[PDB]
């Protein structure tokens, strides 16, 4: 499976 | 052996084409098995290996729903960095993102990764304590206190501790028959003439799985590196690998030199002459 | 910023006997950015219905494709791999060589 979230933007 | 599920993201703009690309793949050590294309029919996470077809619904639509996600802050980090580098908005740029989780033949957490990248070069990149990152330049330090100030780097250490540790295992026995399988590399020797006084030997390597090997030419019973050509290990398209490395010889000294093949699937090394 | 020049393999997925079904490969690899036209070629015709692998890249970040189609080899039959590339001054073409 794929990780979601990690962060909210660069 | 030790076992590494691997997904490897690519996010291409390409300004008056459209909104920009993306391809997801994902890999169990040398196998893919799942495939994103945002200019596919589909738009929806596809298995590309036998044993992740059996996945539920359930499975398929929100492993869908998360990369979409992805995708779309992609999308708006490719917007992002292109102001930070003060670049113009006519140029095409690339996202690169690859990250996964290491276990051993117990099935122990080894490891964790993740390192981003702008336009092949470095970004920013997970630390090794999972717990902090390392930004490659001063755009990519913008980011980095962004990622500090969200917690960024304990999302992705859940993750990486968390259900790429334990589904990689569930990867690992519903595709016991062809992902614990070790396919030996299958080895002969040519030989061809290149004048009146040289030859070169080339040892062969086929049908290897997984695709690490390590092909060795010694005369004498010491290691040779010039006169030597070594290619890329290459795929053979049927899930298997190949490789091959070539020496040339002064004539009549052929039979002075030596090939060692060495792999995972060879308990001991395989060495070749030529007669 | 930084640009790398296409590595390029032709070869075939099992030994080449004349007359048997085979499977013809050009692998392109260590090459950025990831924008890429690849033909495979038959006496200098491309060939229809060339499938390639999902993109992907290695460490470097350098990216890299399989690009194949089944064949069958014969003695009159010369095969090739055409390459075009923003790292190319012109298009780069590698001809199948049996033992390579």
């Amino acid at each position: 499976v794929v990780v979601g979230a990690v962060g909210v933007g660069k | 052996g030790s076992h590494s599920m691997r997904y490897f993201y690519t996010s291409v703009s390409r300004p008056g084409r459209g909104e920009p690309r993306f391809i997801a793949v994902g890999y169990v050590d040398d196998t893919q098995f799942v495939r994103f294309d945002s200019d596919a029919a589909s738009q929806r996470m596809e298995p590309r290996a036998p044993w992740i077809e059996q996945e539920g619904p359930e499975y398929w639509d929100q492993e869908t729903r998360n990369v979409k996600a992805q995708s779309q802050t992609d999308r708006v980090d490719l917007g992002t960095l292109r102001g930070y580098y003060n670049q113009s908005e006519d140029g095409s740029h690339t996202i690169q993102i690859m990250y996964g989780c290491d276990v051993g033949p117990d099935g122990r957490f080894l490891r964790g990764y993740r390192q981003d990248a702008y336009d092949g070069k470095d970004y920013i990149a997970l630390n090794e304590d999972l717990r902090s990152w390392t930004a490659a330049d001063m755009a990519a330090q913008i980011t980095k206190r962004k990622w500090e100030a969200a917690h960024a780097a304990e999302q992705q250490r859940a993750y990486l501790e968390g259900r790429c540790v334990e589904w990689l295992r569930r990867y690992l026995e519903n595709g016991k028959e062809t992902l614990q399988r070790t396919d030996p590399p299958k080895t002969h020797m040519t030989h061809h003439p290149i004048s009146d006084h040289e030859a070169t030997l080339r040892c062969w390597a086929l049908g290897f799985y997984p695709a690490e090997i390590t092909l060795t030419w010694q005369r004498d019973g010491e290691d040779q590196t010039q006169d030597t050509e070594l290619v890329e290990t290459r795929p053979a398209g049927d899930g298997t690998f190949q490789k091959w490395a070539a020496v040339v010889v002064p004539s009549g000294e052929e039979q002075r030199y030596t090939c060692h093949v060495q792999h995972e699937g060879l308990p001991k090394p395989l060495t070749l002459r030529w007669e | 910023m930084i640009q790398r020049t296409p590595k390029i393999q032709v070869y075939s997925r099992h030994p080449a006997e004349n007359g048997k079904s085979n499977f013809l490969n050009c692998y392109v690899s260590g090459f950025h950015p990831s924008d890429i036209e690849v033909d495979l070629l038959k006496n200098g015709e491309r060939i229809e219905k060339v499938e390639h692998s999902d993109l992907s890249f290695s460490k470097d970040w350098s990216f890299y494709l399989l690009y194949y189609t089944e064949f069958t080899p014969t003695e009159k039959d010369e095969y090739a791999c055409r390459v075009n590339h923003v790292t190319l001054s012109q298009p780069k073409i590698v001809k199948w060589d049996r033992d390579m």
